[PDB]
RNA sequence: GCCGC
DNA sequence: TGTGCAACAGCATGATCGCGGCAAGCTGATCGTGCAAAAGTCGTGCCAGC
């Protein structure tokens, strides 16, 4: 290693019998319930506040309906008239705009708490937020005529709109778990692309299991011999770990030899690898190989980190033989990305171009591929 | 008995869970083998091993050697959790870490009265944060608790004025780490000072067995009408002048 | 000559009085010698991995007709130096290459071979290398490895103090320790029977181990006891005479010699009667038959008539048995001594204890006893006994163990086998038996002749061996299944175990730890540190009072001052300044030989036993010009004692008084006027001082500051110094003198001075040059000084003007009153450097990118970020400012219409990517100092990174082109000389480049030989320089092979200044510590008649009860030194002529009472006198050695020469009122240190934070925002007061009441102040834990 | 490992 | 006068060994299986909006 990162901060409970214990953390709802406790509320008001705080998502939005909140209470004199009042009180909390019904509600609540002398407060308070929101989503060229205002003033009214916070309530959120990957199966580039299995720790577990179980057995302080108590348990542990490691290594080897085309040259050279294809390769059932490849990750210099991605069973009735949709999806992404400023990319036109390239795909099949991670560039 | 998390998404089982897993595995294997009409020797071996696993779970290190984990130290059993200095009785209960607590080095204050002590103003505004929030919201400076929290975070001058009133008549307790006697902790009226060290009256140093060559004390706040009165009536320095020995 | 260039600049006035026979050693050679004997190869197997390789190899598989032949090894060149390793966070190591050959032996032909494959060397593991200072950079740290003091292998005899059975019975035991293997014990029970404890098992009698060596009881009886012959012929029954043994006995009957009475019956036994009997030559004499009744037969006499015989050895005889033996024809009967005067009944009783009389019986008995499992089959026991002892692999005494074993048994030979033989156990048992009988004595276990030292090289060798043995095991198996095609690399090279063991030892070990980097002296003390703990050592609680005591053999080996205080007292020690280690591993100290009545300058090193044997004189004993003692009777140490002896009686003399003081203690002036326990505190506190903004020399020293400063490796020392050519704040270039040079390529010296950098304790290490320009430099001179160093002298504090008086209660107890002038002048101000790092790793959502743009963050936080998104170099950051901008991707594949709307109004990401950026932690104020972006190979290089690369390569070419320029200048000079020799155009030739087209050809010889060779050398030099520059450039820009997950690493360094404050802790070097109580304005401090105020006020009450008299003497001597400096400064102000200034300097230097230091300004240059005077303008740096230094009279005459009061006390005035203090107040100069204890690092306050998941109780400790623990004694105090409500509020809410906490917080915010207490969660956890047992516990109503 | 006892 | 009973010494085992604070320092998971049963998904074709 040319350079090594510094060790990440870790801790463990010392001078405490239940080792490592734990640590409490603050969340969005925990921080909202803290504010509920410190504001003057009645018993029923506190109950409603807890009910609507429980329904706040991580983004801080209100996933459940107000009418559903009223239904949940199931109490007389708890109609939506007072549920709305408690809801507004909660919305005016430290993450301003939290617990909002929708995007319009966030912006309307956020704009309420301002100097009231903002240069374009009233220009964007309701005219842009509470009305013609879809126009602001679009270019809003006609919005200038709709609001009877010049484009110049709107050019900064939308600037203020963007200055307003998009999704309030995810700022207080911490985010300590980075969900990093150890990449149990590193693979490298050689004259034939060899692959290896790291983090096995089987010899490490073997040595520790020896020094503990076989160590106690070999220690002649105890009468007799502990040849069956733990000596024939460490062997089972080692055998289980080695069997799992061998199965994983063999399956990953089959995947690599089949998908070497992906790693070589361009990435989008995936074969539609079905579970049976590797099942016959290892002479083993597909279900056992499948369970194995569910969350195992490989480290690639350029390739994606995920065994399941290679399966792509997408014969797609391609012209010569078969193909894979994931490669077809990458092709569609690249084609749509590199187009004219108009960028038609019509699902009929895109399908015709793909068929000319040799991929006989239906017109609607390309549309589902595009809608998976993109939007039509004014193709309508 | 939660397992410990690891880098990425991996989880490591604590020593309490290892004993439970061993017991469950042995019990399941014995139960399955008992239905197969296995020879009595194997059944006896399995029964003895299950008995040993249960004994290790209840009190590891008894009747034989002690089961150890990945490293060569015994696994903590159920009995290793309720006994000893690190046990709940001596650690969690009979002694506890507490909120509203501080600590720093002590210096001498010769200008101090006997009932007074010098408190760093940076320790206060943290030891007395809820009181400051209450006074801020009571005087109309802050309407919501969020506003008061933001105002305290910025430490404006009016916050310092409010803090002084909070410290106007609220006794505080100072304690030195080896408390051989009750004179180990004494009550004082805090005096706000600019600095980072607690100023201690020279006449209580002998009772504290304290000197100004690196000693530190802890600070505790009695946030109760009863606790404040007890500090003023029982634990103040001007109260305990004669040694109760 | 007399003084070096660096020492002529400022000469310390030594007070000496005793010449030095030898100088002081490097003090870091130990570590260097050990590691050199480790990595370095040896023609024999004496030292180096070579010994381990020969111990393991050759290895052959069982019945494999296959061998591994080993031939040599080689260590590779490291890919990074120490600096790059330390900045990158990697280990500084070297690749290990070993050449080995595989030979296949013929199966058909016995002892014949068919194949022999000698392929090239193979690579296994990486060996960490120690730096020139004796440190191991592993994972970018320092990690010194501490030496260990353990018991040497051998044989030892003890007596357990004779208080075990409470009967007053002393129990003697013997013990054998090998280097590796099982142990052996011999013990005595209160019944006096031999017991053997093998490997700390159950007690077993010595007869079975005796018989397991094929020893029969009869044979054993003869060896165990001397036999006496009883002859019964013709009913006479005569007795053989042994007068020597017959010392104490009662004559049961008349004893007659040759028919004449010699000793009557019951006649008193007298040494005279025995002598008279021995004088008369007497043959065998008759005795009463009844006496033999108590005798015990030794042999087993056989009856010639029938096979029946009395073989019952260890048994007595009966009267009827006499008739049986007479009938059988037994004329002579053999019986053992049976005498108890000095000898005693042993072995035979143990024989009666156990009846096993066969080798097989003993073997099966020991196999069953030591291994209680399956019974053996005549083979398990036979194998086990060989495995226990005398096995080539399982058991081995070292060469030290064999030497000690032979020495303890008084054997002429020193060398021997590594395993014990049959005779060794016999000799040990015989010696143990004799010890009880009276001959011999028990040895001391704490004697330094029984305690050995292991350094880093030996431990590294041991760990390498375990990796070898581990790898060798796996190697054996694959030889069985290995075809001829198989090659060594394919013969289970197994580089994994060797490297794993090596890194395990070097990284995670008890004796491996970070080196203290507060000061150079602290690093030196850590490097020279001896520990009794560790793997082979003793645990803390297992130690006792006698182990931690000062032993008389500690004299010149370990200082009796420097040691930790609380738990580790007496278990961690330091080498004395002159101590050295034996090849076996025993501490030595040097002494001067004494021949006749005159000492000789020859020096011998003696171990504890060697010193004890001779009478050693004291260092402070007066001598004559010829070397003869001035006083007849002299003080000496003979055998752990001290008394008066004649000068001739002495055989050796102490080389120096310091011989008994550690290097750290050697730095305490007037140490002998300080209490030893108190001095301990001063020596310990000297290593906690932090270097300040500017180093200041001690005005009062001991003369050891230069050795510590130079030997620590902190300064820059001229390795081959010539003349200084270029100087800068970061570089020094020296033009080496031509008197010594390496032929070819000439050469210059380049030194890259270290700038501000983090230390292990977060302090700053910086180097500043001491030379100006064109200055001559000799070998070993100091060019630049490091942290806390001044002109090559250790300078770890500052010189304060101190008054000793009480000042209005502000120095009560140990408080220190400091003036504001100290704060204004930035004395005691330190720089602290911190390191923060940010790493980007690929995630399931996707790669983690580092960018300047950040969602949901205002422009204000991005003001200080670069285009990449990193704080600008030199930015000042506080609070929670953003250092590196990093965003992690989120997981989302269902585009909700609102999400599409959010993406429509806002950016494409719509702030979906979360914010995980490096922000400054609260309480941390720092200025951007250095950014260290590292990039993965293949990924796009960071925009900031290319700038770092450009700076790197620019510096590389800048420091590389100098040698090329010098070489090309030399070549041009040679060409110019050649063209001058013929066809010289002078300035015309010099104007045209390329030597004016090489000056055409001129003569044929010049064109063919001179010009052609010059052009060839020019081209070769240019090509070589270009290739070297290209190689350096290619090395600079390379992809960083990082961890598979890791994508990019960015490191940020912050620098802060620590202002001096009252809550801070200060100390002198006499054990006088204290914290600051007040910073006083300048007009309030006491001042003298000239209006000069003092800087510090110290309490006089701290001196007399501490016995810190060195404080006062140091203060007086500092006053004298500053007075002399003041006189010199006054003379320099008025620009007096050099002659009288030189005269006054000379008068000050030669003052004293016969001091050894002789300095004359006569041989001093006139300019050098001026420079020296300006250097000592502040004060004269006096030096008083440890036990041989200045006296009161000398201090007084120095005070007189400085025109100061002789008492050391002056008149002082109150700064607030102007009144004169009644009594005179002592005023002078003292060296004060600032320790690493600060209120900022020790001020914490919490109201409410996070809590542990278990017990629902707040966390503990700062850096975690914890609460103070209210322990058991605090609760006892609250109970004693009667404060029930305070205790309930501490025990319940505000601690573990989950609902009570929130209710109390709400009440306090509402201004109610009502507890409303509930039940703690810890008690619920306890109830659940108890119920999880079989016990039902409940709360009744 | 260190600090205050 | 030989015999049975109660008191005692020697040995093995268990339990305990001060209180606060700051650093630096770190553990993994296993079957497997084939098999249908179930759920789930992909390529393809629908009708409604522009
Ligand atoms: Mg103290």
């Amino acid at each position: 290693t040319a350079g090594t990162p510094s060790g990440n901060g870790v801790d463990y409970q010392d001078d405490e019998l239940p080792v490592y214990q734990g640590e409490t953390t603050q969340s969005l709802q925990d921080y909202l319930m803290w504010q509920v406790e410190l504001t003057p509320f009645t018993d029923t008001d506190r109950a409603i506040a807890t009910s609507i705080v429980d329904a706040v998502d991580d983004t801080g939005y209100l996933t459940i309906q107000i009418e559903d909140i009223v239904d949940s209470i199931g109490d007389d004199e708890i109609g939506l008239e007072e549920v709305e009042a408690v809801l507004k009180r909660i919305q005016r909390f430290d993450p301003v705009g939290v617990a909002a019904k929708d995007l319009r509600d966030c912006l309307l609540i956020q704009l309420s708490q301002f100097a009231k002398e903002t240069p374009w407060l009233e220009e964007a308070r309701l005219i842009i937020s509470d009305h013609l929101d879809l126009l602001a989503n679009h270019d809003f060229r006609t919005l200038m005529r709709v609001t009877r205002l010049k484009e110049e003033v709107l050019k900064e009214a939308v600037n203020l709109i963007q200055s307003l916070d998009p999704r309030p309530g995810q700022s207080i959120q911490t985010g300590e778990p980075e969900y990093v990957i150890p990449d149990v199966l590193v693979r490298k580039v050689n004259d034939r692309w060899v692959v290896e299995l790291n983090s096995d720790s089987l010899p490490r577990l073997k040595i520790n299991q020896q020094y503990a179980a076989m160590g106690n057995s070999a220690r002649n302080d105890a009468d007799g011999q502990f040849i069956r108590s733990n000596l024939q348990e460490a062997r089972w542990l080692i055998k289980s770990l080695e069997s799992a490691n061998d199965t994983l290594l063999r399956v990953s080897r089959c995947i690599v030899e089949q998908q070497q085309a992906f790693f070589e040259q361009g990435e989008e050279y995936m074969k539609p690898m079905v579970l049976a294809d590797i099942a016959q390769a290892v002479e083993m059932h597909e279900s056992t190989i499948s369970r194995v490849t569910t969350q195992k990750y490989l480290h690639s210099p350029r390739g994606i980190f995920e065994l399941k991605y290679f399966f792509s069973s997408h014969v797609n009735t391609e012209g010569g033989g078969e193909a894979s949709s994931t490669a077809i999806r990458a092709l569609v992404k690249k084609l749509i990305a590199a187009e004219n400023p108009a960028k038609p990319l019509s699902d009929s036109k895109l399908t015709s171009m793909l068929s000319e390239q040799g991929i006989m795909v239906a017109r609607r099949t390309v549309a589902k591929y595009r809608e998976s991670l993109s939007i039509p560039p004014s193709n309508q | 008995r939660p397992l410990v998390p690891l880098d990425g998404g991996r989880f490591a089982t604590s020593d309490l869970n290892d004993l439970y897993r061993r017991v469950i595995n042995r019990n399941n294997r014995l139960k399955r083998l008992l239905d197969l009409a296995a020879p009595d020797i194997i059944v006896r071996n399995e029964k003895r091993m299950l008995q040993e696993a249960v004994d290790a779970l209840l009190d590891n290190g008894r009747r034989g050697r002690a089961i150890t984990g990945s490293n060569k130290r015994p696994l903590k059993s159920l009995a290793d959790m309720i006994k000893g200095k690190q046990g709940r009785f001596r650690q969690n209960l009979l002694g506890k870490r507490v909120d509203y607590s501080g600590r720093s080095v002590i210096t001498v204050g010769p200008y101090l009265r006997l009932h007074q002590c010098g408190l760093p103003k940076k320790m206060a505004l943290e030891l007395f944060k809820p009181f400051i929030y209450g006074k801020l919201e009571l005087r109309g400076l802050a309407t919501t608790i969020k506003a008061a929290k933001k105002m305290v975070e910025r430490e404006e001058a009016v916050v310092w004025d409010i803090l002084d009133e909070v410290i106007r008549e609220h006794p505080v307790l100072l304690n030195r780490a080896p408390t051989l006697h009750r004179l180990g902790i004494q009550a004082f009226e805090p005096v706000l000072i600019e600095g980072k060290a607690i100023q201690l009256h020279p006449l209580v140093c002998a009772a504290y067995n304290a000197d100004f060559d690196g000693d530190q004390m802890a600070v505790h706040v009695p946030l109760t009408l009863e606790a404040q009165l007890e500090a003023r009536a029982l634990m103040m320095s001007t109260n305990n002048i004669l040694s109760p020995a | 000559m007399v003084y070096s260039y660096t020492e002529k600049k400022r000469i310390r006035k030594d007070f000496g009085k005793r010449p030095q026979v030898l100088d002081v050693p490097y003090l870091l050679s130990i570590q260097l010698d050990s590691f050199q004997k480790f990595i370095e190869q040896d023609p024999e197997g004496q030292y180096g991995l070579e010994a381990a390789f020969r111990s393991v190899f050759p290895i052959q598989s069982y019945s494999g007709n296959s061998e591994l032949q080993y031939v040599s090894y080689r260590l590779g060149e490291p890919v990074f130096d120490v600096q790059e390793c330390q900045i990158r966070g990697v280990t500084y190591s070297a690749p290990l290459r070993v050449k080995l050959r595989l030979v296949i032996y013929e199966r058909e032909a016995p002892e014949g071979t068919v194949k022999d494959i000698k392929e090239q060397e193979v690579y296994m593991g990486e060996i960490p290398l120690m730096t020139d200072n004796g440190t191991f950079v592993i994972n970018g740290t320092e990690r010194v490895i501490v030496s260990q003091l353990h018991r040497s292998p051998g044989v030892f005899f003890d007596s357990d103090k004779g208080k075990t059975h409470s009967s007053g019975k002393v129990l003697y035991n013997a013990r054998i320790i090998p280097y590796r293997g099982s142990w052996l014990d011999f013990e005595f029970d209160p019944k006096d029977n031999l017991f053997v404890r093998i490997d700390r098992r159950r007690k077993l009698p010595a007869t079975i181990i005796l018989r397991a060596l094929n020893y029969t009881t009869e044979q054993i009886l003869d060896l165990f006891f001397e036999k006496v012959i009883f002859e019964i012929r013709d009913n006479k029954l005569q007795m053989e005479l042994v007068p020597e043994r017959l010392r104490g006995e009662t004559a049961s009957f008349d004893i007659e010699a040759n028919g004449k009475v010699y000793v009557e019956k019951g006649r008193r036994i007298t040494a005279r009667h025995i002598r008279q009997l021995e004088k008369d030559d007497v043959k065998l004499i008759e005795v009463p038959v009844e006496y033999i009744a108590g005798k015990v037969v030794a042999k087993d006499y056989i009856d010639e008539s029938t096979g029946e015989l009395i073989c019952a050895a260890n048994m007595e005889l009966s009267l009827d048995l006499l008739a049986k033996l007479s009938q059988s024809g037994h004329k002579r009967i053999e019986t053992l001594f049976t005498n108890d005067l000095d000898h005693g009944p042993y072995i035979s009783e143990t024989l009666r204890v156990d009846p096993t009389n066969d080798r097989l019986s003993a073997l099966v008995e020991i196999y069953r006893m030591m291994r209680p499992g399956e019974p053996p089959t005549r083979e398990a026991a036979e194998s086990l006994f060989e495995n226990l002892f005398f096995s080539e692999d399982r058991y081995d005494l070292s060469a030290v163990g064999r030497m000690k074993f032979n020495r303890s048994l008084l054997r002429e030979e020193i060398e021997g086998s590594g395993i014990l033989s049959k005779d060794d156990i016999i000799d040990v048992m015989k010696k143990l038996i004799d010890i009880r009988n009276g001959k011999g004595e028990v040895d001391d276990i704490d004697h330094l002749g029984n305690r050995r030292i292991r350094s880093v090289g030996e431990m590294a060798e041991n760990q390498f061996r375990v990796g070898l043995v581990r790898v060798e095991r796996a190697v054996k198996e694959r030889l069985s299944l290995g075809d001829l095609d198989t090659l060594m690399p394919q013969d289970m090279i197994n580089a994994k175990p060797i490297s794993a063991a090596v890194k395990e030892f070097f990284g995670s070990s008890q004796l491996s730890q970070f080196m203290d980097q507060n000061n150079p002296l602290s690093e030196i003390t850590h490097k020279r540190r001896i520990s009794a703990l560790g793997p082979g050592g003793l645990t803390r609680e297992r130690a006792g009072f006698e182990v931690r005591d000062v032993h008389p053999t500690h004299y010149g080996r370990v200082c009796p001052i420097e040691t930790p205080e609380g738990p580790n007292i007496g278990l961690i020690n330091s080498l004395s300044v002159y101590a050295q280690t034996n090849e076996y591993g025993f501490l030595e100290t040097p002494y001067r030989k004494v021949t006749d009545g005159v000492v000789t300058d020859e020096i011998h090193y003696l171990s504890a036993i060697e010193e004890g044997n001779y009478v050693i004189a004291q260092a402070n004993s007066n001598l004559d010009e010829e070397g003869h003692f001035v006083e007849d009777l002299v003080t000496c140490r003979s055998k752990g004692e001290s008394s008066l002896f004649s000068r001739d009686q002495v055989d050796y003399m102490d080389v120096s008084t310091q011989q008994v003081v550690s290097v750290g203690a050697s730095l305490i002036p007037f140490l002998e006027h300080d209490d030893a326990n108190r001095a301990l505190m001063g020596a310990n506190m000297q290593r906690q001082a932090v270097p300040t903004l500017r180093a200041d020399k001690p005005l009062v020293g001991t003369g050891m500051e230069r050795a510590v400063a130079v030997d620590s490796g902190v300064t820059a020392v001229a390795k081959r110094g010539g003349v200084v050519q270029y100087v800068d704040a970061s570089r020094i270039v020296i033009k080496v003198n031509e008197d010594e040079m390496y032929p070819g390529e000439a050469g210059i010296d380049i030194y890259n001075l270290t700038k501000y950098t983090r230390s292990n304790q977060n302090t700053c290490i910086n180097q500043m040059p001491c030379v100006s320009l064109g200055e001559p430099v000799e070998r070993g001179d100091v060019l630049a000084d490091g942290p806390s160093t001044d002109l090559g002298e250790l300078a770890l504090g500052q010189n304060m003007r101190v008054a000793f008086m009480p000042w209005n209660g502000y120095n009560f107890e140990d408080s220190i009153l400091v003036s504001e002038r100290v704060v204004q002048e930035d004395r005691f101000t330190t720089i602290h450097i911190q390191e923060l790092a940010c790493v980007s790793r690929d995630t399931k959502l996707g790669p983690e990118e580092i960018t300047a743009d950040i969602p949901n963050v205002g422009e204000a936080a991005l003001s200080k970020l670069d285009e990449s998104g990193i704080v600008y170099i030199g930015a000042e950051v506080t609070g929670g400012d953003i250092l590196v901008g990093k965003v992690t991707p989120k997981g989302e594949t269902q585009l909700t219409p609102e999400e599409k709307l959010l993406r429509a109004i806002f950016g494409e990401k719509a702030s979906d990517v979360k914010d995980s950026s490096l922000r400054v932690p609260n309480g941390v104020s720092g200025t951007v100092i250095d950014v260290q972006v590292f990039t993965r190979d293949g990924v796009e290089k960071d925009k900031r990174a290319l700038e770092i690369e450009e700076m790197q390569l620019k510096q590389a070419k800048k420091d590389l082109s100098e040698e090329l320029q010098i070489l090309e200048a030399g070549l041009f000079s040679r060409i110019r000389a050649v063209l001058v020799a013929g066809g010289v155009e002078a300035e015309k030739l010099d104007k045209l480049p390329r030597d004016r087209w090489l000056e055409l050809g001129l003569t044929d010889e010049e064109k063919q030989n001179q010009l052609e060779q010059l052009a060839e050398q020019y081209d070769e030099l240019k090509h070589e320089f270009e290739k070297k520059l290209e190689a350096k450039r290619r090395k600079i820009t390379q992809g960083d092979d990082l961890a598979p997950g890791v994508l990019k690493i960015v490191k940020v360094y912050l620098a802060v200044k620590r202002r001096i404050q009252p809550g801070d802790k200060m100390a002198g070097r006499h054990g006088n510590k204290g914290v600051i109580s007040k910073i006083n304005p300048i007009e309030d401090m006491p001042y003298d008649e000239n209006g000069t105020p003092v800087d510090i006020v110290l309490n006089p009450l701290g001196v007399p009860s501490r016995m810190n008299i060195g404080q006062i003497l140091e203060t007086h001597l500092g006053m004298a030194a500053k007075g002399i400096g003041d006189k010199i400064n006054a003379m320099l102000k008025q620009q007096q002529e050099v002659a009288k200034l030189r005269e006054f300097i000379q008068r000050a230097y030669d003052l004293g009472a016969d001091v050894r230091q002789k300095v004359d300004l006569s041989t001093f240059s006139d300019e050098e006198v001026m420079r020296l005077a300006e250097n000592l303008r502040k004060g004269m740096p006096i030096a008083t050695p440890v036990f041989d230094g200045a006296k009161e009279a000398e201090i007084k005459e120095l005070l007189k020469l400085g025109d100061l009061p002789t008492s050391g006390q002056i008149r002082l005035y109150d700064g607030r009122t102007g009144e004169q203090f009644e009594r005179p107040v002592t005023v002078g100069y003292m060296y004060m240190l600032k320790l690493n204890h600060l209120v900022d690092d020790k001020m914490h306050a919490r109201s409410t934070g996070s809590y542990s998941l278990v017990t629902q109780q707040p966390l503990g400790g700062k850096a975690q925002f914890g609460g103070q623990r209210f322990g058991e004694m605090e609760v006892w105090a609250l109970e004693a007061y009667g404060a029930a409500y305070t205790l309930q509020e501490m025990l319940t809410v505000k601690s573990d009441d989950v609902n009570g906490r929130t209710k109390m917080y709400k009440n306090i915010v509402d201004g109610n102040h009502q507890m409303e207490p509930g039940m703690p969660e810890s008690f619920n956890v306890l109830l659940k834990e108890i119920r999880s047992l079989g016990i039902n516990i409940e709360l009744e109503d």
